[PDB]
Order: C-alpha cells, then structure tokens, then sequence
C-alpha cells in the first residue's frame, strides 16, 4: 500500500493525519510509517486511514 | 510537544487549533485580528479553527470561538525544494474581537540565534504516543546552522532552522505542526518537519525561519 518515494527519509512534516498500519500501531502520518518500514527493515500495510480500532 | 507541560491556561492566546472531522491535525498562530499563520502544509480549502481554546472542547472554555476561514495563500516556493518555504495565511471570514484569551502576536524580523531558549506549544502528540487534554508548552533552545545542515543534509535550506535536540528530549512532535516558536515574545518559527520518533537525543526539531519571510508576510497581509 504506502508509496514511500513521494517522501524524504530525512523528515516527515508535523501535521496529524493519522493511518493504521497492519502492525497494529497508528502512525502519525504516512510519512512516519514510511520512516517506520526504513528503520525496523519491514514492510507494513495500510489496512485503514485513520487511527486503528480496537479489536 | 514531547517532555512538556500543561501551559497556563489561556497563556499562549494566539493559538488556533486547526480542527476537522473534530480531529485536530495542525495549529496556527493568529498573527492580525483577520490572519492566521501556519505550515503551508496544513494546508485545506477551508477551515474551521479554534481561538481561545485551552481543552479543545469549546463549550467549556468561556471565550473561546470557533471561527471559519475561507481564504488561504501559501508561501509561492513552497515545497520547492522539498520541505521549504513551509508557511502559509489564512484570511479569516471576520476580524476576531481580540479578548484577554484571544489575541495576535507580533512576528520576529531577527533571525533566531543559536543558544536562545525558545517556547513552542501545541496539542500533538506526547513522549508516550498520546494525545494531551489541554495546550501543552516546551522550552527548547535553538542549534546553529551547521548543526541543521549536517543534521539534515541534503534538505536543509535557508528558510528552515533547528531547536531542541538536547538529551532532555524536548521536542514538538505530530499534530504541532504550525503552531508556534516565540523566541524573547516574538513568533520566531512554526512548527514544520522532524524525524520519526520525536524527541531524539541529540536531534533537533525543524522550524519554518519567519524572519526570511516578513516581505511576503507584510505584502500579503496589507494588500
């Protein structure tokens, strides 16, 4: 799902616009979790915009 | 805002909570009684913006409006290159009647100095990933240009500076984006871009540098 080339991996802008990605964590941004994907060395879905539910 | 506190109520009162779908996603920083200054990446077709606020729930906060904003202008190079020129006003519908709560902050034309200690405030997100309750305020001091060159390499640019860093991981973090950085009672920066997590020891924050921009503001503004 995400496409992480439209970002830097040097920043990510502040604004709150929130995903829930399949690792079930919520990600400030798409550009956090595609921060997230750089460091943790994984690639990770997008199952929903907006914060994860609970279960 | 990451290892802060709850400011004083009603203590930052050019604060404008940038609110939709009743979810907050940046702040601004009311600059005249019909302008509002934020990141040009919050940008939206309209907005509804909170001033006076303290929790974000307007019905208990006396004072508080919730004001409408059709009009938006974003700094012409922005985005050009990547993560530049970060600022953009808003023209409010009305003039705010300006209140003990509510009222503008002059904007700095000193460009900041290294070792200043600098307040920034917002209602993004804490240390622990949650979200506060009520307008949060941090001090973080202002690094040196070489130090956000290196830092940022190859995304820094002139109209951006660095604060924080320090090992007390004092940060603004997610949901900060365009509020404020006042530096000795003047709005020094806006909250613009960082790293992922927020509050990184030794890894400063990025803030939108308003003292490159007080022509554009200045023209904008009284045009």
């Amino acid at each position: 799902t995400p496409n992480c080339r439209r970002y830097s991996i040097h920043g990510c802008n502040r604004m709150y616009a929130p995903v829930c990605g399949s690792d079930m964590s919520t990600y400030a941004n798409e550009c956090t979790l595609c921060m997230k994907i750089r460091e943790g060395g994984h690639n990770i879905k997008i199952i929903k915009n907006g914060p994860c539910g609970a279960s | 805002i990451i290892n802060g506190e709850d400011c004083s109520p009603h203590s930052q009162p050019w604060q404008a909570a940038l609110v939709m779908e009743n979810e907050l996603f940046c702040s601004g920083v009311l600059v005249h009684p019909q302008w509002v200054l934020s990141a040009a990446h919050c940008f939206q077709n309209s907005y509804t913006i909170g001033l006076g606020l303290h929790s974000l729930e307007a019905d208990q906060e006396p004072g508080s409006q919730m004001v409408e904003a059709s009009l938006s202008v974003r700094h012409p190079e922005y985005n050009r290159p990547l993560l530049a020129n970060d600022l953009m006003l808003i023209k409010l519908d009305e003039s705010v009647s300006e209140s003990d709560t509510i009222r503008s902050i002059s904007i700095a034309s000193q460009c900041p100095t290294a070792g200043n200690s600098c307040l920034v405030s917002g209602w993004g997100l804490l240390a622990n990933g949650r979200m506060p309750t009520v307008l949060q305020c941090v001090n973080v001091s202002v690094v040196s240009e070489e130090v956000c060159s290196k830092l940022y390499d190859p995304l820094y640019h002139p109209s951006m500076f660095c604060a924080g860093g320090g090992h007390d991981q004092k940060d603004s973090c997610n949901g900060d984006s365009g509020g404020p950085l006042i530096c000795n009672g003047y709005l020094q920066g806006l909250v613009s871009f960082g790293k992922a997590p927020c509050g990184q020891v030794g890894v400063p924050g990025v803030y939108t540098n308003l003292c490159k921009f007080t022509e554009w503001i200045e023209k904008t503004v009284q045009a």
